[PDB]
């Protein structure tokens, strides 16, 4: 209940309110926060955190570097999926949340009735929420609004597919991370990171994906040995 | 007045006709229910008898209705509903009907969008066309500017105004939620 | 004579190739705080899908495009 601008590098456990200063200037209430008339509510342990636009007019924005495995269908999030069944037109895609989300024959780049895309149960994908609410089913879309999967669509194959903590991503996917810089040195790859957690790799051999899949699930807390360690073992692959 | 009992006969087919909760055998009616009977009579003289549980006698919810309804579940697809009041007398065998996607606005047009015009909890009135078949699935519509919802509470606990057709607003803070407002 | 097509065969395939209220009260307000739930708003993020010299160079044009 003090000092929103005090505790923007500290750990905030739930419960805490947070106020903030002010005739006052629009701000947004991150995801781990929550409002109480004009204070903030705080739902999620974390390592507060806050940002401002290069303006002076849009005030700021607050949140919580939560860490966790669980994901939950948000708005304009990239995701990978695992086709679970077909239904007629629709063909429902597992997520790893509260429920499937459906996807829609003529939705994937360049499809119509008499051109339908060639997805089997099982198959993985890497598409985008179009509608993620607590109160409907989310459907999920694998093409741009424009009308170009730009990126989007089944992944392929000949890869691994793991699970890891969804801080990790949100740290890797950042424009200042070492390891995944370090990685485009020793041998190529090519992989598709899942806001839900989930990771795909590809490279040519099977040797070299095994031990890239271990060091980014390992890459959180990875000590220098195991650093130097692993980097060898790939130069010697 | 004069309350019967499943057994007791009523009249000969000569002297009336079964009109509900009653059945025939041999030259006789018999009654099926505990409950007051009643032998209407038609310009016709043949008096039709039938019996009640006037506890909850009969309603019925016809095609041209206004009845009101709490919104349950949704989907791209259509919006499920219960019924509580058809008209302004309750009834607690609540049945429960359905709002289409098409079948929302008076203009029809395609680009409606129910997680913008309904949300589950919220009290809504329409007007009932079919009956059903199977399971009586209500279907309702809200073809009509002076339809919808009209009470709707907040992001978690805050009742809101109706500000403008597809708008709505609590009077504590300042967010504008999206619905298909009435009137 | 004639300068121009017809019709029927102008039309084949292979040629075309409410209301409102005011209320004083709450008139010319707007929302002070809004509930997001996105990572993206809140935090810059490059594009998922990427590769390291060679593989799927379309995923490479994709990175030099989307994440600027």
């Amino acid at each position: 209940a003090r000092a929103a601008r005090t505790v923007l590098g500290q750990v905030v456990l739930p419960g805490e309110e947070l106020l903030l200063p002010e005739s006052r200037v629009r701000v947004v209430c991150g995801p781990g926060l929550r409002r109480c008339g004009d204070r903030l509510l705080v739902t999620k342990c974390g390592r507060l955190r806050h940002k401002e636009p290069g303006s002076g007019s849009g005030g700021g924005v607050y949140w919580v570097d939560s860490q966790q495995k669980r994901y939950v269908p948000v708005k304009g999030d990239h995701v990978i999926g695992i086709v679970t069944a077909k239904s007629g037109d629709i063909f429902k895609v597992d997520v790893g949340g509260s429920e499937p989300a459906s996807l829609s024959y003529l939705s994937f780049e360049g499809a119509t009735k008499r051109n339908r895309p060639n997805v089997q149960v099982g198959d993985l994908i890497y598409g985008q929420f179009v509608v993620a609410n607590k109160d409907m089913e989310p459907e999920m879309v694998c093409i741009d609004s424009c009308g170009r999967a730009n990126g989007m669509g089944v992944i392929g194959q000949d890869g691994l597919l793991f699970k890891v903590t969804l801080g990790l991503i949100r740290k890797l996917l950042a424009p200042d991370c070492e390891i995944i810089q370090e990685v485009g040195k020793l041998h190529p790859l090519e992989i598709v990171f899942g806001m839900n957690g989930r990771i795909w790799v590809k490279a040519k051999t099977i040797q070299q994906t095994l031990i890239l899949a271990n060091i980014l699930e390992a890459c959180e807390h990875m000590t220098s040995d195991q650093r130097k360690q692993i980097f060898s073992r790939l130069a010697e692959s | 007045v004069r309350y019967c009992i499943p057994g007791e006969r009523l009249c000969n087919l000569e002297e009336g006709s079964p009109g509900s909760g009653t059945y025939t055998r041999h030259g006789y009616i018999f009654s099926s229910l505990a409950g007051c009977l009643m032998k209407s009579s038609e310009n016709g003289a043949l008096p039709v008898v039938s019996v009640v549980r006037e506890t909850e006698s009969q309603l019925l919810p016809d095609v041209g209705a206004i009845v009101t309804c709490k919104v349950s579940s949704i989907n791209s697809r259509f919006a499920k509903v219960h019924i509580l009041y058809v008209g302004s007398m309750p009834l607690k065998n609540s049945f429960r009907g359905t709002i289409r996607k098409e079948d929302v606005r008076a203009t029809e047009k395609d680009k409606v969008e129910i997680y913008k015009s309904f949300r589950p909890g919220d009290i809504v009135l329409a007007k009932v066309i079919s009956l059903g078949d199977a399971q009586s699935n209500y279907l309702l519509t809200t073809a009509e500017n002076e339809l919808g919802v009209v009470v709707a509470h907040s992001e978690s606990g805050i009742q809101m105004v109706p500000i403008s057709w597809c708008e709505m607003q609590c009077p504590k803070t300042h967010t504008k939620e999206f619905r298909k407002v009435a009137r | 004579r004639k300068t121009r097509l017809s019709k029927n065969l102008l039309r084949m395939k292979f040629m075309q190739r409410h209301w409102y209220l005011d209320l004083p009260e709450l008139k010319e307000k707007e929302s002070f705080i809004i509930e997001e739930q996105s990572f993206l708003l809140c935090e810059d993020l490059l594009y998922g899908r990427m590769s390291f010299r060679g593989f799927n160079p379309e995923v490479e044009k994709l990175m030099l495009q989307m994440n600027a």
